[PDB]
């Protein structure tokens, strides 16, 4: 809107001048990147049973396989994660 | 509350104005031969805008190409021709985001009204003015007030003579 | 984006693979009919070159249809007779490189499987 | 509030505008033979404004590149000739970013009003002025209130006797 | 606040134009012979730019390259030939990157008004300059401003014997 | 505030380059037979610049190879004749990075009015000078300011009779 | 014959916020009257059409 169009001239006006990384943040893009993979993977399964033409069985296992990779990867850090957490919170100080 | 600062506001932007149309007036005219008042019509609406504009890439000579593939095809066997031509072209634009705040208290539209006395010579006869004269006042008068006609101003000036 | 470039070569073989059997159970399937020439892909050349290397319509509204955006080089195979229909399909060669293919399509299916297999045993704990 | 400050801002401006023409009509015309008033239509308007240019890359002789492919295929069997040629293009283009905050109290259109004396020689008769010294009248004003036609700036000299 | 800072330095600008002029005006034309105001365009507009030059590199003289693959083939059996050639080349290009910050308080546009006195001599008769003389006042006048086209300065230099 | 200092280093610099030119118009035309005015548009805008330059490979005589593979096949049956040459080659090239900041205060352009006045002699009439002095006057004026063409530098010095 | 075209645009795009003053005059009515002249007579002289 008009708050839009002020953020991009701000921003190219940054631009032309030019011219804290924080876990909570990257724990998300991870997961956005993990639920990315899996709805490509879920939407290209979805095309192929629909009789797409240009969609082949073969890719579409592949990426189903990988997709569940990519999770699987995302559990086992996790569980990682929470073993760390319920170790160190479980101090006497 | 507010809407009292604005019409002190209007009142002395009309005040301004009419002293200012009274300057140039009295030196030729006299002092009180002449008598003015003037009406503003002013602008305390909060208008915010942004413009962008981009500049036009239809013609090939003014446009700028990041990245282009032409693939051409001719198999020629007007017979068993066959012409195959796929084009892809990724152009960069010129680009204006203009971010515009008009200020509060502007003028919309200004009118004018404006009365003139008679001339008494020395024997004492109220001889009117000439339209030479007059055309002087009106003139004078549109370049006091600012008279513009995208803002729709109107001047009025007459000559009568003043009662007593 | 590791997942994706460590299985990129055998996955896009193995589809390879796929498009060259279509195209030979196409030659297969035009085995008589008269002025047909059999076609055939360079496997290892257009492997190479997709390892090596449409435009859809900006969807800004939330309310417009998707619209659509919409490349291997087809070699002839040489004849190895004259036949009078001008059909230059010679079945003994199709039927070999058939076989051929699909076993190497199998082999391409048993090593990216091998590979999903032990990444996963990896990650299993 | 604000307006109050706006208006001072203007008021100060026109006189200095007025003043200025003054100072060089006095010379020649003569102390208190010259009046002249300004007034001044101002900016007050916030405006902020990013710009970005493309230098064009359609010609073959300004374009800069990067990566180019050009595979090119003549089978010649016009006969059954088949020619074919792909090519791909990647360009680098010239850019120019500007970002600009224009003032604010500006002046958009100045128009002024200048009334000049007649000449009363020892005898005293009130002898009007000249063409040609109107003329350099007109110019000097001109001059000193800084006469502009993009801004649409308005000038009118006018000579009468003043009154008494 | 600000305004009233950008007012003084607009007004000292003018007024040291002003005294260069007069101190070259003054030896020649003589004390109090001379009167001249300046009025100053200025430019309160905060401006940043960023530029970026590509030089061409369509020419193969002058194009650098890093890497290159060029694959010839020629099939010949014009009978039946069969050129192939697939040519590509990774380039790299010459690069310019400008930043500017633009001064607040630059002179957009300089008019300046001059006016001369008449020559009286031992008899006292107010006798006018000459036309070699009205030239050399206004190329001393345009190089005291500092007179540019570019800018679009205006300058008028008129004769006239002052007033008592 | 930083706009007075920048008009202070303006004016120190005019006044040091009429110094110079009068220290040397001083000898010859003598003490006060010579008047002279500096004024100098300077450059207060902050810039940066870095500058890459490539040095071009495409002749074979000067360009650096790291790596360079050439397969020729010629299969000769024209007849059947079948060449093929796949030539891959990396490169090594020169390479300039310049990094400049330009100085705040430069000066753009200088244009410098001088005047000089006549030869009495022991009698006392006003002779002007002559044209070979006129010329040495203006080539010492040219050397004093520094006078350059890229600049577009003006100079202009008349003749004329000092007033008493 | 066979053409398939896909072309995407980048759009001019101007947006204006506005906030209404209160208290802004709708429509204006105004009833003026005059007196008659009476001369150093007496007698109530109407005006003119000019006047």
């Amino acid at each position: 809107a008009i708050q839009g169009i002020e953020g991009v001239i701000s921003q190219l006006q940054a631009t032309a001048m030019a011219a804290t990384v924080s876990f909570a943040g990257q724990l998300h893009a991870a997961l956005d990147r993990i639920s990315d993979r899996q709805a490509a993977a879920r939407v290209q399964a979805e095309k192929f049973t629909l009789g797409e033409p240009g969609i082949a069985l073969n890719d579409v296992m592949a990426d189903m396989q990988k997709a569940s990779v990519s999770m699987q990867m995302g559990i086992q850090v996790r569980n990682k994660l929470v073993a760390a957490y319920q170790e160190v919170m479980s101090m006497q100080v | 509350d507010l809407n009292d600062a604005q019409l002190k506001f209007a009142n002395d932007v009309e005040s301004r104005i009419q002293r200012r149309i009274e300057a140039i007036l009295s030196p030729i005219v006299g002092n009180g031969n002449v008598h003015a008042q003037v009406t503003a019509q002013l602008d305390f609406a909060n208008k915010e805008q942004t413009e962008e504009h981009y500049s036009p890439n239809g013609d090939a000579s003014k446009a700028t190409l990041r990245s282009r593939q032409l693939n051409i095809s001719e198999q020629v066997g007007a017979g068993p021709r066959s012409t195959q031509r796929n084009e892809t072209s990724n152009y960069e634009v010129d680009r204006t985001i203009r971010h515009t705040k008009m200020n509060v208290g502007d003028i919309e539209r200004l009118s004018v009204a404006v009365v003139v006395n008679y001339k008494t010579l020395a024997d004492g006869k109220p001889l009117p003015l000439t339209a030479d004269q007059m055309k002087q006042i009106e003139d004078l008068t549109r370049e006091a007030m600012g008279f513009s006609d995208k803002r729709g101003d109107t001047l009025n000036v007459v000559n009568s003579p003043f009662s007593a | 984006d590791r997942l994706d470039a460590a299985l990129r070569f055998q996955q896009e073989a193995l589809n390879l693979r796929a498009q060259r059997q279509e195209i030979l159970a196409a030659n297969i399937a035009n085995a008589d009919t008269p002025g047909y020439q059999a076609r055939d892909i360079d496997f290892a050349s257009e492997l190479k070159k997709v390892m090596v290397r449409g435009v859809a319509l900006t969807l800004t509204s939330s309310h417009h249809i998707p619209a659509q955006a919409v490349a291997v080089d087809l070699l002839y195979r040489v004849p190895d007779q004259p036949s009078l229909d001008g059909n230059t399909v010679d079945m003994d060669r199709e039927r070999t490189q058939f076989a051929d293919n699909s076993l190497k399509y199998q082999m391409g299916l048993t090593v990216l499987g091998s590979q999903l297999k032990g990444m996963m045993n990896v990650l299993q704990g």
